[PDB]
């Protein structure tokens, strides 16, 4: 009925209803979830999703529904949600106001459901909350979408004030899980990259919202030895966000590279290659000496290590990367990067990346 | 003057074994003589300053008592020695003196902390490395202690989770009370609230750290590897040894105590996993030993799958990559019976977020090759777990199309075995099939609407994208395949509660639907090749009026359609293709 009539479930409120109802219940996605590979109704959650997709296409409003939707991308169904991903990720940037991309955020914020878990706000913040205000910040239309430059955190209508108290509060990082904290630090990393303005002005002898992002961000500089490589870099990658935007003092700056610089491990390097990008651009633009801390760093890095390969190849793929912002400290890294060449060229049994 | 520069440094060198000279002074001295260690190698000076620096600094080493504390200036300066002992160059000048800094180093390994061990193993890595000196009896004793150490091992496990102590508050533990690193602060006055404060770091004792315990067995391969013909007898003591290190699991109940250490227990899960990794090193040389140990083998590393953290993706990497050697060899045998928790993805991959997006591809490749060799020993309802794994895998486009291409033709493979295994069972081999077809439909379905469409729409007319196309090329040829090997084994099984199977049957209607669906997605997917791939790095589709084809790719696979449908009963054919024309 829905395929044929496009219209008709938009009004049928009480039959949505009970199809939320189906969709969010426990016994279904255990079912789905757990099915035999011969179970007739592996059809049944793609045809569910399909209606409560078309209800959602007319019905802003109810965003509740809509983030039910995500439960789709929680398991691994046997049935193709790619349209569900598509209308997220493409229709609601393109179709959704700036009053409703706010009533999306705000619902996010205050969405007290015992039964809608971290995992299920790291998919909201994937595909729905992330997608949309890249979009409007991509158009231009930040100043309405964020709303007040607030530098006080107290207006309950700047995006960036309500973000960074409520949904960053210290309290609830405990429990955090790293797929929802990855998500947090690339929505605040848009955040920081597109509104600069919102989150400090520089006018300003003290601003608390930068503290508190950062201070968001710092547990990645703790030196814990089990933390998942993604959440802490991500964490990096942020801070280096920051230290680009805005007037950082020396020790934070020095302490993210050379964070950054002992980040030779394989599983973390695309978003160590990020960050560093991001980064060494901005050293010798922030301080007055940033290419001696520049070669300090990388000098000290290249001798006191690289008794290990990982270490030494991480740091001279670095240089390789940036040649441009070596390039007036040329004259220190030129020993240490021939030799190292000569090194990894003909000691035995060269990879041929190597 | 660098002869002057190099004889003040001498002196620094000849003050470090001096009494009077305070401790940060000698610091001090010895920081800048590290960092200076560039202009001194250059000099032909370099070798008389090695004959008169190395054997002060194993003498200074020697004499010294075994510091604890990470703040106090004397372990800092031995580890500062330790350190730049490492940074000496290994050219031929520090051949003489190897021998005593290996017989000093393998002392200490016996009795020191935790960092200046560390220190001394990656020292003897590096020399035993460079230089390749022949066997001494100092070998034999470190074999025998890292043989100590493993049977030591769960007297350690017992002590840090089994039994914790609590550390009595404002005082300075020994250091065999504590598991690694701790910092701990101390008010030197207990009479009063307020009085100095001074904090203490305690470093355990070597023989006791489990930092020790990881690196240990890289340097007893190492030594295999140089000493093959002296120490092979030696190394069979290991294995017992490496089976019990990897069954041992700590209780339920210390995990869940208040004195728990998160820290700790992923410092002894990566040593479990440096002994798999270890054990699968020595897997192929022992396999008799190892064979009449396998049994709990088995359990140890499902164990260290399922207690894995999912915040170390690096060891979970490690794990699976020595499992993926170990099950090369006859031992995958042994896992027959338990393969049905192995298919449990959070067994294999866990919670993690970096080991689900990075290390799926290698978990799924080293099951695929697991059941490929296993597969006619699996009964019915493992063939069905697999099926519904790889099933889940073909869809699933956060993989690569690698991945997707592996477990198409992984499902290809087992359509055989589930016909054999369900003519024996008299089960529901049928329905598995149909499900198969049904998930190569919806993926060809999949391909022509969103790769295909994305393909077009990257094309321009003539006069990684590469890679785009030549895996969407193979992964339809996989699917081809696949349908023609799915649709073989459907038209070989009898169907469930049938009294009998006949040769050749009519499908009924919901199966020739099905086939319809297939005839138009595989015909929009079968597109792909119409996309060429130019020197130049165009990739353009080529002239739409053209039946010569040049390509015997294209023929082949479109021939291997054809030969889905050509092996049907005709009443099947003649009306799929009524609909389909």
């Amino acid at each position: 009925i829905v395929k044929n009539d496009d219209s008709w479930l938009a009004s049928q409120h009480s039959l949505v209803s009970q199809l939320r109802r189906v969709w969010v219940s426990e016994n279904f996605q255990e079912r789905h979830r757990k099915e035999n590979m011969a179970a007739t109704n592996w059809k049944e959650p793609k045809l569910l999703a399909y209606c409560l997709l078309n209800y959602c296409k007319r019905n802003y409003g109810d965003i509740e529904l809509l983030f039910q939707l995500l439960r789709a991308f929680t398991g691994r169904f046997l049935c193709n949600m790619t349209f569900l991903k598509e209308y997220m990720e493409e229709e609601i940037p393109k179709n959704y106001s700036i009053a409703q991309k706010r009533a999306l955020f705000f619902r996010f914020v205050d969405f007290n459901d015992p039964n809608f878990g971290d995992e299920l706000k790291a998919k909201v913040l994937q595909h729905i909350l992330n997608p949309a205000f890249l979009y409007s910040f991509e158009k231009g239309e930040g100043e309405q979408l964020l709303g007040p430059p607030n530098p006080e955190g107290d207006n309950p209508e700047s995006i960036t004030s309500v973000f960074i108290t409520k949904v960053l509060d210290p309290e609830k990082q405990a429990d955090m899980l790293d797929s929802l904290r990855i998500y947090l630090l690339q929505y605040a990393t848009l955040l920081v990259e597109h509104a600069p303005h919102h989150i400090h002005d520089n006018n300003k002898n003290r601003n608390s919202k930068l503290r508190r992002l950062m201070t968001f961000a710092w547990p990645c500089l703790l030196s814990k030895a089990c933390v998942d490589p993604a959440c802490k870099y991500s964490g990096h990658l942020l801070l280096a966000h920051i230290i680009a935007k805005f007037a950082i003092h020396k020790k934070i700056v020095l302490q993210v590279f050379h964070s950054l610089l002992k980040a030779h491990a394989m599983e973390a390097r695309a978003i160590v290659r990020q960050a560093m990008a991001i980064l060494t651009p901005a050293v010798p633009a922030r301080m007055e000496d940033g290419h001696q801390m520049l070669t300090h760093w990388t000098r000290k890095i290249i001798v006191e290590e690289g008794h290990t390969v990982p270490q030494l190849v991480h740091i001279l793929h670095l240089i390789v990367q940036h040649f441009k912002v070596y390039y007036p400290v040329r004259h220190h890294l030129v020993q240490h990067m021939v030799s190292a060449m000569q090194r990894l060229g003909f000691t035995p049994s060269v990879t041929i990346e190597q | 003057d660098q002869t002057t520069l190099m004889k003040k440094y001498l002196q620094f060198v000849a003050a470090l074994t001096d009494v009077n000279t305070p401790d940060e002074t000698k610091l001090k001295m010895m920081q800048e003589v590290s960092e200076n260690f560039e202009n001194v190698t250059s000099s032909p000076q370099y070798s008389t300053f090695l004959e008169h620096i190395i054997p002060r600094f194993l003498t200074f080493l020697q004499d010294g008592e075994v510091q604890f504390l990470q703040e106090k200036p004397a372990q800092q300066l031995r580890k500062l020695v330790l350190e730049i002992i490492h940074r000496i160059p290994t050219n031929e000048h520090l051949r003489p003196h190897t021998k005593n800094v290996l017989s000093v180093m393998f002392r200490f390994l016996e009795t020191e902390n935790e960092e200046n061990v560390l220190i001394c193993l990656r020292i003897i890595i590096e020399l035993h490395k460079q230089f390749r000196p022949p066997i001494t009896q100092e070998i034999h004793h470190f074999l025998d202690f890292v043989k100590q150490i493993y049977k030591e091992l769960p007297k350690v496990v017992n002590r840090y989770f089994e039994n914790p102590q609590v550390i009595p508050e404002n005082t300075v533990p020994p250091p065999e009370m504590v598991g690694m690193i701790t910092t701990i602060a101390v008010k030197v006055n207990p009479e009063r609230e307020d009085s100095e404060t001074r904090t203490h770091s305690i470093i355990p004792r070597g023989s006791l750290s489990l930092k020790v315990l990881a690196e240990l067995p890289i340097i007893v391969v190492l030594m295999y590897q140089l000493y093959k013909l002296n120490i092979h007898n030696v190394v069979a003591e290991f294995v017992p040894l490496i089976m019990n290190t990897i069954a041992i699991q700590v209780s339920a109940q210390a995990r869940q105590h208040k004195l728990y250490n998160k820290e700790l227990y992923a410092d002894f899960i990566a040593a479990q996993i440096k002994t798999l990794s270890f054990l699968a090193y020595i897997i192929r040389i022992y396999q008799e030993l190892v064979t009449k140990y396998s049994q709990q083998m088995v359990k140890g590393m499902l164990q260290l799958l399922s207690n894995c953290p999912a915040e170390t993706a690096h060891l979970r990497k490690e794990l699976l990559i020595a499992a993926k050697h170990i099950l090369t060899t006859e031992l995958r045998n042994q896992f027959i019976p338990c393969m049905d928790k192995l298919f449990d993805e959070s067994i294999l991959i866990g919670s993690g977020y970096t080991a689900r997006e990075t290390l799926r591809p290698l978990a799924y490749s080293t099951l695929a090759d697991l059941v490929h060799h296993v597969r006619q020993h699996l009964p019915l309802s493992d063939l069905s777990l697999a099926v519904q794994l790889f099933a889940k895998n073909i869809d699933d486009e956060s993989l690569p199309s690698s991945i997707q291409t592996m477990s198409c033709k992984l499902l290809l493979n087992l359509v055989d075995c589930i016909r054999s295994k369900s003519e024996q069972e008299s089960g529901n081999g049928r329905d598995v099939l149909m499900r198969m077809l049904e998930v190569f439909v919806l993926k060809f379905h999949t391909i022509a609407r969103y790769q295909l469409s994305a393909i077009f729409k990257k094309c321009k007319p003539q006069s990684k994208q590469t890679f785009q196309v030549t895996d969407c090329r193979s992964l339809v040829k996989t699917l081809v395949c696949g349908v023609k090997t799915i649709t073989w084994g459907i038209t070989s099984c009898k169907a469930p509660g049938e009294a009998q199977f006949i040769p050749n049957k009519q499908l009924q209607p919901k199966e020739t639907q099905i086939y319809i669906k297939l005839v138009k997605y595989a015909m929009q997917a079968l597109d792909i090749y119409q996309v060429q791939i130019a020197g130049n790095g165009q990739t353009y589709i080529r002239v739409a009026n053209c039946q010569t084809v040049r390509m015997k790719e294209e023929k082949e696979v479109l021939e291997h359609f054809a030969g889905v449908f050509t092996m049907m009963n005709p009443l099947t054919f003649k009306e799929i293709f009524q609909t389909t024309v």
